[PDB]
């Protein structure tokens, strides 16, 4: 019934998917040995959407394991929750994929895709109404932006009618990292304009962000920027997992957010979002939830919406509240940031209200947000690719995996068409 | 030497990458960098490099002094003054968001100056000089200053035979939606002197609406916008009469009914 | 006899169903199990020995609110073959509602309805309870309703749906969705009701004195008004109105079946000890704009034909004398072909109050149901919301991937404003 | 029937509403939760059970007045919408309290009104209560008589208003509220009685003895003024003055309906065992200057009409013999175009005394109401103070900045001075 | 319900605005962790004009705590009833404005400005229904003199229907801190006239005067001078918080007291202020308050009331009073005192009472005069500027952050214009 496989590349995909798992494991009350210790019943009428049965009251997420470094997954097997992974789902190669696009893609990860293949049609089976994927992975690496892009491929050829989900963290050039971000992630954002049905556009700059300014964390690392991202995927699939007075599944949210097939770029956000001296302060209300949700300073990509206009906004409220004044709530915004929304889609906002909170809060919200503003993301991708690209840098890497020239000028081009779809739909 | 180069076909060169998205659009709430470095780069083969050097200095002596020496140089030069005249007005657009009021006395000094001279020579400011230098225009005309205000209504005056008046009232009018009180008054107010010196031709796009959005500032909670509200319908009503109903509550009505009765 | 069988289609109309049921369940004094320590049999089969079973089917695409109350409070009063089960919900698409998944269960729901229906020999017809903008509760509740009109024919289909609101709407494809469900409910339905949320929000936090209202109170004042609907069946008066005369007496042409319903007194418990609510007092709060169901002002249209449905402690002496003061009230003006377009019944039984319920305990009660002009101004800003949507082609390619033509839209639109056409046509004076 | 509705606008009219109605509730045996444990259907209405609600309406721009009614003894007494309230006060601004703030709040106090003048059938007029010098008493009641005006038509407006003395005064801007509210309650008030604070709190010093009284004390003589108002409504004597028959013998032209009040006796507890008060004593004391309500000399104005309502163990001969010394008396001098100007009511009920009161429980009491010429100085004084503070443009700037423009300052100044010029022209002989 | 912001600006701004919150708290019944501990229910009544809901029965004041300095920031938490404060609200620069209005007002109160009015906007749409606005600095420095001043405009342009409270502290030249206070002083009194509802001088000459010859006290500090500003700022808004016999709002009391819009520079007043050795031997009645209120010794702006004629007096009252007594009181202190009083004005004095009297006292009075005396204190200021200025002194401070000679010149002419205001008026 409606379950979601995922799929999990890269480190940073395994990272967070593997915080994900635990937050999801602490929502449905499973231990890190797999079984249930929950108290509500609501928390096993659907378990089966995210795990599936074992013998024994056990449950295995529909989790597979895909990385080029088997350090990756022995770190994933090593840390909290993960002996409740099926080993089976385990897929690693040896090499690694040297933060090299044409390697995850073409000569490295072409014989490593049909294990991952056959291992996500094994889960496909094993469900009984399966409904989409979900992929976590990153676009500056080899195996985020190589594997996964294939495997996209692939899926999408095999199942063209489900959902594809895929939480994709972005690079920016403030936080870099690698130095072939452009065109790992030029090369990327090629194949998710037509082989993804939604896509969240994630930010390591946004969360670093949050995590100075909002939560007021001295000492961040990568698994606090992990655990926003979880709460993010666990607050879009609420509805699915719990009752709730309005139900939004994944499909209902594809729906009322793309309004043409190539717009499927979100900018998440989640509140509330408190420090540790500011939560006595706060009045844990829903008009809040909806000012800190519209925040600029609260959005997980680098890109201000005020720069640009939403074309469309959902709302996946968590909790007992009333409709009333969420609805009332999502009209003020509508009417006082009345430059800041398309004028042709009356009623921009999505609304969906779950029963459960999420744990620890007595309220919550996710924000998922489809702005203009997105191509800012994707302008200073372009004139990075432009920059590395006129000189010929670093192309023998990529071409001596049996890459063409062709193929970066084809993306670069795609890429600003894409950019100009969303200018003209922002006038 | 001159301090201009002109470059042949260069305005409209610049027209031609601004229309195909080739630079960025002039069309932003706070000045950033990229914006400005791309003045350094399509600013730099139409005046020389000393004068660069110091009109984009963080310094604002610097910048007065600049100003001086096109000042000394906008009579004899005038030709440079039209040929890179979108990007004088553009670079007026930067100062326009600091806080130094020194800088925005000389600019708007020069900008007077400016206006009188292609006044008399006759040229008819563009599109796109309109859409960028005008809305950044609209927030230097609600400062609480008194010579400020005079100077730049004189400006808006004064530029009223270089660019139609149809497409001005639209940025005149885009102005009156800001959190700024005192300027969406002295723009009822300006609406209100633009309607008695061109007619009814002059407001866009069609007079029905642009009586409605005239008229939802007389229920406005400040009193001076409010005022300046009823005083511009009571303007466009002693020009044209009756027929200002139709193309326009409970509380508003009954004062704008007072008001036209008091003043008639 | 006098048998009536509820539909329940999408995530709203079940949810008003277990209002409703739960109100019916206190007013015929069924406890949540079908037992009760005659009338009932309106709503209710029995079934062997103290089991009183609905007559009622909850379908939905979604398997969420059916497993609520499948596994709630009322999870023994009905038989599970009832409660319809989907696997993928329409997602706020009417084609997937309509087309794609609506197909897979229509037969199984039209195999329960004919097995419900051969249940009861006194059939007077269905109520059917869905949603507008949701996918589920436009596209089904559009494919059900012609199966049903194909099927049966002249057995009377009345529908209470939630219309989207001029501002307070929760999807985007919302004015998609009604407009394709309207295309439907013109020829496949005899009596609409229209109800809109931004209406009820106001009416309870006014009336009612409810800061914070959700979805379970206007659930509660839309089962109070079917109540007031079929009590005339369920319990006897002095005057009593049947479906097909309240149809008679209310319907002046066949495409003009859409009337306003309202409810009064709705009230609190501290507000009802100082007001003495009479029946001239109800009846007046009846015609006032802001107690009505529908956010619109029927100063601006004409009333054609009004139902009014007394229950309680009511005598026909001063309910005349209020159609008089009403008469000679001049604000409510009535189209001039129409000299008397009062259609009265009065039932003797008050209405019951529910435990938790925010309704306080009256004598009297009144649901009065106007078809008047002045439903087409929210007709005519939900064709300009579809308009500027449609204008740039949005969402449209969802509708399209999922079995569904353009020609659909533009059909939908033109017969959407025959419609208001006619309304305009009627509302004028010869 | 001979239903009344009571209005009270602003700090000083709720404050006078306050001792009012527990006078009321009083003298009907009322409890303060309404119940009773007939003659009340004058100023209440019964709901229900057991449950009399007062027909009155509270208005007030700012919550604390009302708040305290709302949290006081008499929360159960009114219900919530009989009590209206704004956000922001008028801040002794004409203008705020009839243009800027009343407008947002008028149409839904009219709604109340509506609805409580529906459910009386023998409606005789309306009772405003409110203050001159107050921006919402004087701005917001101004507006409030000019819709009644249109909305009623020739229902009587009886007002009772708290004039500015002219050595006491609590506010800088109260001869401009006072202007501006006269000019709208020559033409929209049937009725008015002025009450000055200065003889309030003179009357009470030298009659109750009292060395430091406050508002509630001159609220309660104001709640007893208005009692014998509507006494003779409310029961029955040997003469009944009904509120037609009151206006008829009071008003001799349109203009003038400025009448004096008085009472009589006022005195304290331990001073009322010495004193004989006959009816020929109080009618004296009622003539006699320093026990006008109003800071004026009757001395040097001349009587037009006066009315003596008469309560208590009054019977007609000593009354009569009363009215006779009174015309021999040679300092009390009448106009010679009215060769008697008596009206008299004597009614069965003797005054109930509040407990907690500052007055002694007496047999009679007469409540004397004088249309007189000696109003006017009050007036001329008045717009001395207006016209010094005008030369200078004193605060016009806030009045201008509100929506209102000096024409109206004009124009009011203007038509004051010819309603003094009017009283001069009735007070001359011919 | 008619909620007001409170801003603190400088240092002396927020040691008088740590004070004011003390004493609120203490009349309202708060603790310092934020809890309700009274025990009258009026103290709730009217809890939301000063104070936000918070989770679990806890009061947030709504206050916006601003300065250059973190040291006063860190002082102010650190302090008693410091831990009510919201740490958001504290907006805090790291440099500080060095006693330059050209610092504070245009070099970096520029860009703190902008942090500032988000908290400001924060607040004007957390509340229900604003009335106004009160802001606490001094005139003498460069934080809460020309940021301050600064603020108020930007606040004015925003929100201008709003009451604009200012309890401003004036320079002396008696108890003369710092050598450029002429300067910043001159700067700020010119946009305090068209950006201000209602101004009240405050003088530090004048507290000390209090504290010595008043209250006998033998070493007063800084806590002593700002507890009798507390209780003057807690006075003016008495009739907001507590119901009374005859209310009056700020509006009431701006209507009433400013007879022209350019005169609104009040000097204030409390009473009773006793000794401690001579309490005993006074007498808590009606006429002793009114003598006390409207002596020259009680003044707290350092001008003498017979050097020129009241124009408007406002007097609040506190306590279960006699109307009859405070009225003719009141017109007694006309009648003797008619010289004092302006002749086209009559009845000069606006009476409000309030049934809620201050702790521990059965009775208080709050003086509010409009007088033209107040000229004096500003011609004081003119000489000293134009002293200073003559010789061009200290003006590459200013001149070198951006300034010029010519709005120094503007400062001189509108002040002496409003020197000229007053005379006219004084007659
Ligand atoms: N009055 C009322 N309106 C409701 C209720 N539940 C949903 N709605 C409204 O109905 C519309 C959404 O339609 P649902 O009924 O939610 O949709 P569905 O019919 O379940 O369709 P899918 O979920 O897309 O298969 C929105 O206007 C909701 O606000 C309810 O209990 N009461
Ligand atoms: N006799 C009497 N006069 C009162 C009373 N309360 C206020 N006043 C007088 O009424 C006048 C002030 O009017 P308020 O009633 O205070 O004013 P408002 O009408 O509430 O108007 P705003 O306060 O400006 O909104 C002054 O003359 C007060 O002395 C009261 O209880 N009794
Ligand atoms: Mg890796
Ligand atoms: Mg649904
Ligand atoms: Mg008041
Ligand atoms: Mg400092």
């Amino acid at each position: 019934m409606r379950e979601i496989v995922h799929i999990q590349a890269g480190q940073c995909g395994n990272q967070i998917g593997a915080k994900f798992w635990e937050v999801i494991s602490d929502e449905h009350g499973i231990d890190p040995t797999g079984s249930y210790h929950g108290d509500s019943d609501l928390q096993l009428e659907r378990i089966n959407v995210y795990y599936n049965e074992a013998t024994g009251n056990k449950y295995v997420p529909r989790a597979i394991l895909v990385d080029l470094e088997p350090g990756t997954m022995d770190s994933v097997r090593s840390g909290p929750f993960g002996q409740i992974f099926r080993p089976d789902n385990f897929v690693f190669g040896q090499s690694g994929a040297g933060n090299n696009w044409a390697k995850g893609h073409y000569t490295e990860g072409a014989e490593l895709v049909d294990s991952v293949l056959d291992v996500v049609r094994k889960e496909s089976e094993s469900c009984d109404c399966l409904q989409g994927f979900q992929l976590t992975h990153s676009l500056g690496g080899g195996t985020g932006s190589g594997m996964g892009t294939l495997l996209i491929s692939k899926i999408r050829e095999e199942y063209p009618d489900r959902i594809m989900n895929t939480f994709s963290v972005m690079p920016s050039p403030k936080v870099s990292d690698t130095v072939v971000e452009p065109y790992n992630a030029t090369l990327s954002v090629h194949q998710l304009v037509e082989n993804t049905d939604e896509t969240y556009c994630i930010d390591n700059e946004a969360l670093y962000d949050i995590c100075f300014r909002t939560l007021k964390l001295t000492t961040p690392t990568y698994g606090d920027l992990n655990h926003l991202v979880s709460a993010t995927m666990s607050g879009v699939t609420t509805c699915l997992r719990f009752p709730g007075q309005l139900n939004a599944d994944l499909r209902k949210l594809a729906v009322n957010m793309v309004p043409f097939p190539r717009l499927h770029f979100f900018m998440p956000g989640f509140a509330p979002l408190t420090s540790r001296g500011s939560q006595q302060y706060r009045a844990l209300t829903v008009p809040e939830l909806t000012q800190q949700m519209f925040d600029s300073k609260n959005m997980m990509a680098a890109c201000d919406p005020r720069h640009g206009r939403y074309l469309t906004v959902a709302a996946i409220f968590r909790g007992r509240m009333s409709m009333k004044e969420v609805d009332e709530q999502m009209l003020n915004v509508q009417n006082k940031n009345s430059s800041y929304f398309v004028e042709w889609i009356p009623n921009n906002v999505k609304t969906a209200v779950c029963d459960i909170p999420p744990r620890g809060l007595k309220m919550s919200a996710t924000f998922i947000g489809n702005s203009t503003a997105i191509q800012e993301l994707f302008k200073r991708i372009s004139e990075q690719f432009t920059a590395m690209f006129r000189r010929k840098a670093f192309l023998h890497w990529y071409t001596g995996e049996g890459m063409d020239e062709m193929e970066f000028t084809e993306a670069e081009s795609n890429m600003n068409d894409l950019v100009s779809e969303y200018q003209q739909y922002q006038d | 030497g001159p301090i201009y180069i002109i470059v042949p076909n260069g305005k409209e060169q610049r027209v031609k990458d601004e229309k195909a998205l080739k630079v960025l659009k002039w069309n932003f709430t706070t000045p950033r960098d990229e914006y400005i470095e791309q003045l350094k780069t399509q600013m730099s083969p139409c005046i020389a490099r000393w004068l660069q050097d110091e009109l984009f200095h963080a310094d604002f002596q610097r910048q007065i002094k600049g100003l001086a020496v096109m000042t000394e140089h906008l009579e004899s030069e005038k030709e440079g003054v039209i040929s890179c005249l979108d990007l004088v007005l553009k670079w007026f657009t930067l100062r326009f968001f600091d806080t130094n009021t020194s800088v925005l006395m000389k600019c708007l000094e020069y900008l007077k100056l400016l206006f009188i001279m292609l006044s008399q020579e006759e040229y008819h400011l563009t599109e796109m000089e309109g859409t960028s230098f005008l809305p950044y225009l609209m927030l230097k005309v609600g400062e609480p200053k008194d010579i400020v205000r005079k100077d730049v209504r004189a400006i808006l005056t004064k530029m009223c035979q270089v660019y139609p008046a149809s497409k001005m009232f639209n940025f005149v009018m885009e102005g009156t939606k800001s959190k700024n009180s005192k300027q969406r008054a002295e723009c009822l107010e300006e609406l209100g002197c633009l309607v008695e010196s061109y007619g009814m031709n002059v407001c866009q796009p069609t007079p029905a609406k642009a009586l409605k959005e005239i008229a939802i500032h007389i229920g406005d909670r400040d009193t001076t916008v409010r005022n300046a509200a009823l005083n511009t319908i009571v303007t466009v009503y002693n020009v044209h009469g009756e027929q200002v109903f139709k193309l326009i509550s409970e509380k508003d009505m009954s004062m704008l009914e007072e008001r036209i009765k008091r003043a008639g | 006899m006098r048998e009536c069988i509820s539909i329940h289609v999408g995530q709203a109309g079940v949810q008003i169903g277990n209002a409703c049921w739960e109100l019916y369940c206190l007013e015929h004094g069924i406890q949540p199990d079908g037992q009760m320590p005659d009338s009932f049999n309106t709503f209710f089969s029995e079934t062997g020995a103290g089991k009183h079973v609905p007559r009622a089917v909850f379908v939905d695409l979604e398997p969420t609110v059916i497993d609520e109350v499948r596994t709630g409070t009322y999870r023994q009063l009905f038989h599970p073959e009832q409660l319809i089960t989907g696997k993928e919900d329409a997602a706020n698409n009417y084609a997937r509602g309509h087309y794609t998944i609506g197909k897979e269960i229509i037969d199984l729901v039209l195999d329960r309805i004919r097995k419900l229906a051969d249940q009861c020999t006194g059939l007077q017809g269905f109520l059917v309870f869905h949603s507008f903008g949701g996918g589920t509760g436009s596209g089904f509740t559009s494919l059900l309703m012609e199966r049903l009109s194909v099927d049966y024919g002249k057995k009377s289909k009345l529908e209470f749906s939630i219309y989207p609101a001029p501002q307070v709407s929760t999807a985007v494809v919302e004015p998609y969705n009604s407009i394709l469900t309207t295309h439907t409910t013109l020829e496949h339905s005899d009596c609409a009701f229209m109800v809109d949320n931004e209406a009820i929000y106001d009416i309870c936090r006014r009336n009612l004195d409810i800061e914070r209202p959700t979805y379970t109170n206007l659930n509660r004042l839309i089962g109070q008004i079917v109540s007031s609907i079929t009590a005339s069946l369920r319990f006897d008066g002095a005057l009593n109105v049947d479906l097909t005369e309240f149809q008679t007496n209310l319907v002046p042409y066949p495409r003009i079946h859409f009337p306003l319903a309202t409810y009064a007194p709705v009230i609190s418990a501290e507000k009802a000890y100082h007001e003495q609510l009479s029946v001239a007092e109800i009846t007046n709060a009846c015609f006032e704009p802001a107690n009505q169901m529908v956010k619109c002002d029927p100063r601006h249209g004409k009333y054609m034909a009004c139902c009014l449905l007394y229950r309680g402690d009511v005598v026909p002496k001063d309910v005349n004398a209020a159609i008089a003061t009403i008469k000679t009230k001049r604000t409510i003006q009535f189209v001039d072909w129409c000299p008397t377009g009062f259609k009265v019944g009065i039932n003797y039984q008050p209405p019951t109050v529910v435990p938790g319920g925010d309704l306080a305990k009256v004598q009297r009660a009144v649901c009065m149901l106007s078809n008047t002009t002045a439903i087409a101004e929210a007709w005519a800003r939900l064709d300009h919301k579809f308009d500027l949507m449609y204008a740039k082609r949005a969402f449209v390619h969802w509708y399209v991937g999922e079995g569904m033509e353009e020609g659909e839209f533009s059909e939908a639109r033109e017969d959407m404003a025959a419609l208001e056409k006619d309304y305009e046509e009627v509302g004028v004076d010869s």
